[PDB]
């Protein structure tokens, strides 16, 4: 059924389960026509999905050629998703191929399950949890890739860098959950807090700084004190 | 004008005849029902006074043979039952007409409703949906589940309706999946009109014997065969304008016919708003959506 904080942990057990989030699928700007008109003009998109145990991350970025002469855009979004993943699922070997997929929004149910008839034993599942992969166009190389596509190209990366040789998916997860959140919250800052030392780089085949053990807790207690400070401001409190 | 009489009433029970209905006491002199129109199929159904859960009863036909009924006091029900014996049978029926002992099925003459009801129900195919070959009327009751709530467990007693399915291999084309799944007139019109169903008027006759078995027994799993065959349609961009112009009249008569107080299990808000409001045939129900609104506004 829907995943909550209850059975969290599942996410880490050895069974294979990804993450799809739909949120920067389809990205418009919004501006002002001639006539005074409004008018969108959508910018390039990416599918979000992610190996929650390993890092593993598919970017599927989606192109704006793709909306060229097409209705009820935003509709689209869903089943061209669910047709990306679902390609991306038969192109996986067997032994690859996700158990449960779970969907961070449930308008991705009806058009997963319909792309997925062909894996009845591949469960569709929503969850309840909040996630911030919303914010994953908050992380500089990922935008990068996707701003500058010419076409629609699939680009594979770990979104945990190299964590997992020191600390737990459990762990990691939390780590970018919480990295992703302050990005959403607070993008500037977030920004500011990761990189203020110019003296600690991102590797180019990585996503976030080289920090060291002791450096990730600063950074960590910096992220919660971010999130904290702007619900105060968000509600009075 | 057909009759079938019964051998004896021996506990209280609550007959129906089609949409008409009588109380009986136990062991009262009742032999039986008269005058029921020849051409239609029809029902009798029972509810004991003991035992208000459990109604069941028997559709059948009268051109397809001489029935009657006989209470089982092994099996505790009213048993249908043939007589092969015309002369014996007309003996019996004659005899008990002299001693008045019979209700007459009481039809207005200006009333069409269990016409209207009715229309498309041939006994051939009811006898398919409830498989029992030795016996020329069918037998459903409240319990009895359908094929499709049998996947998700005795075959013998299975509702046998038609499966629908809409997020099935069935229903959606492969590089069509959105295409067929918000407009699902492929599935209508040739996987199930043309492929399964044949025509028009088998499909609303299940239709039509899914709403009788639900609105009749309180069959679970016939109301949901009645809403599934009713939002294919109207989930169908694409419909035969006679087709809307029938389903408009069958639904009206069966919102008409059903009883005031069951309209919370029987109506399943999502497909009636869906059919009245949101779906391609929103514009294509008048009748059936002046009767919803002046009578079950609530559910809406």
């Amino acid at each position: 059924g829907a995943m909550n904080s209850s059975n969290y942990a599942e996410l880490f057990n050895n069974d294979i389960k990804l993450f799809v989030d739909d949120t920067n699928v389809y990205r418009v700007t919004v501006h002002k026509t001639f006539e005074g008109n409004v008018a969108t003009k959508a910018i390039n998109g990416c599918i979000f999905t992610l190996n929650p145990k390993t890092g593993h991350l598919f970017l599927k970025i989606i192109h704006t050629s793709v909306w060229a002469g097409q209705k009820r855009l935003s509709q689209l979004a869903k089943w061209k998703t669910a047709e990306e993943v679902s390609a991306l699922v038969r192109s996986l070997p067997k032994e690859e191929q996700p158990k449960q997929i779970i969907v961070t929004r449930k308008a991705m149910l009806d058009p997963l399950e319909v792309h997925m008839l062909d894996f009845p034993n591949i469960a569709i599942r929503p969850t309840e949890l909040r996630l911030p992969f919303s914010a994953a166009m908050s992380i500089d190389k990922l935008s990068d890739v996707v701003m500058k596509a010419t076409e629609p190209q699939m680009v594979l990366f770990n979104i945990y860098d190299d964590w997992l040789d020191r600390i737990s998916s459990y762990t990691a997860f939390s780590r970018l959950t919480l990295l992703l959140r302050a990005l959403k919250t607070n993008e500037e800052s977030a920004k500011m807090i990761l990189l203020s030392d110019p003296t600690i780089t991102i590797k180019s085949y990585h996503l976030w700084p080289s920090f060291t053990d002791e450096q990730w807790i600063t950074i960590e207690s910096q992220m919660r004190d971010l999130i904290l400070t702007e619900y105060g401001r968000k509600y009075n409190v | 004008m057909n009759t079938v009489p019964f051998t004896s009433a021996p506990i209280e029970v609550t007959i129906g005849i089609d949409q008409y209905s009588f109380n009986v006491k136990e062991n009262q002199p009742f032999h039986g029902i008269k005058d029921i129109p020849i051409g239609h199929v029809h029902v009798i159904h029972f509810q004991h006074a003991d035992n208000s859960s459990m109604r069941y009863g028997y559709w059948f036909d009268c051109r397809m043979g001489n029935f009657y009924i006989q209470y089982d006091p092994k099996d505790g029900l009213y048993k249908m039952m043939e007589e092969r014996d015309g002369a014996k049978f007309e003996n019996i029926v004659h005899n008990f007409k002299e001693r008045q002992m019979m209700v007459s099925y009481p039809k207005i003459d200006e009333d069409d409703t269990w016409y209207n009801l009715t229309e498309f129900v041939q006994m051939d195919k009811i006898r398919k949906i409830v498989r029992k070959d030795e016996n020329q009327f069918s037998y459903v009751d409240s319990s009895m589940t359908t094929v499709q709530e049998n996947e998700l467990s005795d075959p013998a007693h299975s509702l046998n309706y038609t499966v629908i399915n809409f997020k099935s291999r069935e229903a959606i084309r492969p590089g069509h999946e959105m295409e067929d799944f918000l407009d699902k007139s492929y599935y209508l019109n040739t996987v199930m009109l043309q492929g399964i169903f044949k025509n028009s008027s088998n499909y609303f006759g299940e239709l039509q014997f899914a709403f009788l078995n639900a609105m009749f027994f309180g069959n679970y799993g016939s109301s949901l065969q009645w809403h599934a065959m009713i939002e294919l349609i109207c989930s169908s961009a694409t419909v035969p304008k006679h087709m809307l112009d029938k389903l408009d009249e069958i639904l009206y008569y069966q919102i008409k016919t059903l009883p005031e107080q069951y309209s919370d299990i029987l109506l399943n808000e999502r497909v009636w708003n869906i059919c009245l409001y949101s779906s391609f045939q929103k514009n294509s129900l008048h009748n059936t959506e002046k009767i919803m609104e002046n009578k079950y506004p609530e559910l809406l």
